[PDB]
RNA sequence: AGUAUGGGAGAGGAUGGUAGAAUUCCAGGUGUAGCGGUGAAAUGCGUAGAGAUCUGGAGGAAUACCGAUGGCGAAGGCAGCCAUCUGGCCUAAUACUGACGCUGAGGUACGAAAGCAUGGGGAGCAAACAGGAUUAGAUACCCUGGUAGUCCAUGCCGUAAACGAUGUCUACUAGCCGUUGGGGCCUUUGAGGCUUUAGUGGCGCAGCUAACGCGAUAAGUAGACCGCCUGGGGAGUACGGUC
């Protein structure tokens, strides 16, 4: 129903898992979508071939809203990185800028153990 | 006695009444002897980073050479008054009189 | 070097607001601790950002 | 950061040119560190590597 | 904290000869005062190891003067403590 | 060997204040099928609305970039910024005391982390513990949670591969290349080139060494004092004593 011309993009790349959001400014959620939700469950979930595809049924989802200039914000490690910026353009959106979010501590808390494998 | 450097950040709203408390600190400083060596007012300035949910502030600057507990006086003067938000105090050696960037 | 010198305190910074290296750009060490002195003062003063 | 598109920029060299961007303020390389917990005698063993390593590069280079 | 005024007053009480500045006499003297303005200190910092070896430094080197001074002459080493308030 | 006066660099020590990023938690806005995790799984979290995104709050701990074979400290060890108190070191010319020195059995002071006593605090991490995997077995390595502890105040404990595996002080013996804090001289195109001093590194002659290697920061050539050793186990153990 509501219909919003300006939107942003949220993709929190991560080293398992990859998850692709449509807001409109104010942050308001309109349409997500997730590697693990559209298949590949298991190692294949990390590709960026699982992004892509995340990427294209969230654009798709969003469409209805009727939003044509998009903003594109990234976050976290993980391939499938540009995958999702890749599929977005794609898919007709016209992507404003692309910008890195991701936190980075001034040596706030200790991280946890390394792993004896 | 000793010589200070003051910066101090004013509220924008209460911008007006800025020129009424350096008086009375000026005053203050004279009553208990020391020496007002610089003193500017920079205007209002956009803040690089928001401050208490502000973006603008008042920015003053004052060299000042006087005693402790003048200083000490100055620093809870300072915390008590809200209009006043991120003073700084740095220590100096000399006094510097010559006119400083950022004037205007 | 002082924190009210703001033209040369960008002059040593990158885009993200990280101070630049000694290295890459040839100053000298105890200007290098002045200059990190005074950019740590302005990033307290609200005259630089801290970072972004 | 604040990859502003052109009018006419491809998406992919857009892309390329957030890579580059990203490379050079080394991002990754933060969130790749801070992932575990290092000892500070392992901080210390690995500084103290690299200064050799690059002394030896250098003397290398001027030879 | 003693000020050059109040040193420059030290030797000039203590000064054996005119620009006498390194006399056993003066030293002691130096060094007691010194050791006895550091006390105001010690007592609100008590954890200041690193500057009570300082003190102890100055302690040292102070019996070591006095024990020099004794061994020279007899009735300098009298009067500089009795002078200076110590006992030994 | 020490003293007075002018300057310089420094995460040297104690006390208090304060700034920004981030994790956790608590509410609310939007939104609805997963999230999390692994080599692969599973435990676990979530339709009683999780994860993601936005806003507003609470609290604890540590200070990205600068950062360096860099700096300071007797050693242990010291990192955001500001104020107060405070120790040492470097450097220059004058003016003073006149061997006032070196070392040190006993003795004494300080002394990482863990641990102990009293009171407080507790975000993250995490011995013990619980469950899920792997395995013939799994008291483990992997995963999901998690207590003491890690934090503050006042005391105790005296231990580390507390290592350069190299006790302190002193004089002398080719050279070459870096770097940190000072002093001196000479050029100009505004920063450079030579020296010298105190630290900190890389090669290397002679000399030394079983060899590896050390080589003005000696493990070379000499002097002063102290501590230590006498085949491997039994054993840094028993008995007695002190704390
Ligand atoms: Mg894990
Ligand atoms: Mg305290
Ligand atoms: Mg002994
Ligand atoms: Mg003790
Ligand atoms: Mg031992
Ligand atoms: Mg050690
Ligand atoms: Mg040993
Ligand atoms: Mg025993």
């Amino acid at each position: 129903t509501r219909t919003v011309s300006e939107g942003v993009a949220h993709i929190h790349a991560s080293f398992n898992n990859t998850i692709v959001t449509i807001t409109d400014r104010q942050g308001n959620a309109l349409a997500w979508a997730t590697s693990g939700g559209q298949g590949f469950r298991g190692s294949r979930k990390s590709t960026p071939f699982a992004a892509q595809v995340a990427a294209e049924v969230a654009g798709k989802a969003a469409l209805d809203y009727g939003l044509k200039n998009l903003d594109v914000l990234v976050k976290g490690p993980g391939p499938g990185r540009e995958s999702a910026v890749r599929a977005l353009g794609a898919v007709g959106y016209k992507i404003n800028s692309i910008t890195d979010v991701t936190p980075i501590p001034h040596n706030g808390c200790r991280p946890p153990k390394k792993r004896r494998v | 006695m000793r010589h200070y450097e003051i910066v101090l950040l004013v509220h924008p709203d209460q911008s007006d009444q800025v020129v009424g408390m350096v008086e009375r600190y000026i005053s203050q400083i004279k009553e208990a002897d020391g020496q007002i060596h610089r003193l500017e007012d920079w205007g209002r300035r956009q803040l690089a980073y928001p401050i208490n949910k502000i973006h603008k502030a008042h920015y003053i600057l004052m060299n000042v050479e006087c005693g402790q507990s003048t200083l000490d006086e100055l620093e809870e003067l300072f915390r008590y008054n809200d209009a006043i938000i991120r003073n700084l105090i740095i220590r100096r050696e000399h006094a510097i009189t010559e006119e400083s960037l950022l004037a205007k | 070097i002082d924190y009210k010198d703001i033209d040369t305190l960008k002059q040593y910074i990158t885009e993200n607001g990280k101070i630049v290296p000694s290295r890459i750009t040839g100053t000298k060490a105890r200007y290098q601790r002045q200059l990190a002195l005074a950019i740590k003062q302005a990033r307290y003063l609200s005259l630089i950002p801290y970072t972004d | 950061p604040q990859v502003k598109l052109k009018e006419g920029e491809p998406v992919d060299v857009a892309i390329r040119r957030f890579k580059r961007s990203c490379e050079k303020a080394g991002v990754l390389a933060d969130v790749r560190k801070r992932e575990f917990y290092e000892k500070p005698t392992q901080e210390r063993k690995r500084k103290k590597a690299a200064a050799v390593k690059r002394y030896q590069k250098k003397l290398a280079r001027e030879s | 904290a003693l000020t050059n005024a109040d040193r420059a007053e030290i030797i000039a009480k203590f000064a054996r000869a005119e620009n006498d500045t390194g006399s056993p006499e003066v030293q002691v003297a130096l060094l007691t005062a010194q050791i006895n303005d550091l006390q105001g200190h010690f007592k609100a910092h008590k954890h200041d190891h690193h500057s009570r070896r300082g003190l102890i430094r100055m302690v040292n080197q102070r019996r070591k003067l006095l024990d020099y001074l004794n061994g020279k002459d007899h009735e300098r080493y009298t009067a500089l403590i009795g002078a200076l308030g110590l006992r030994r």
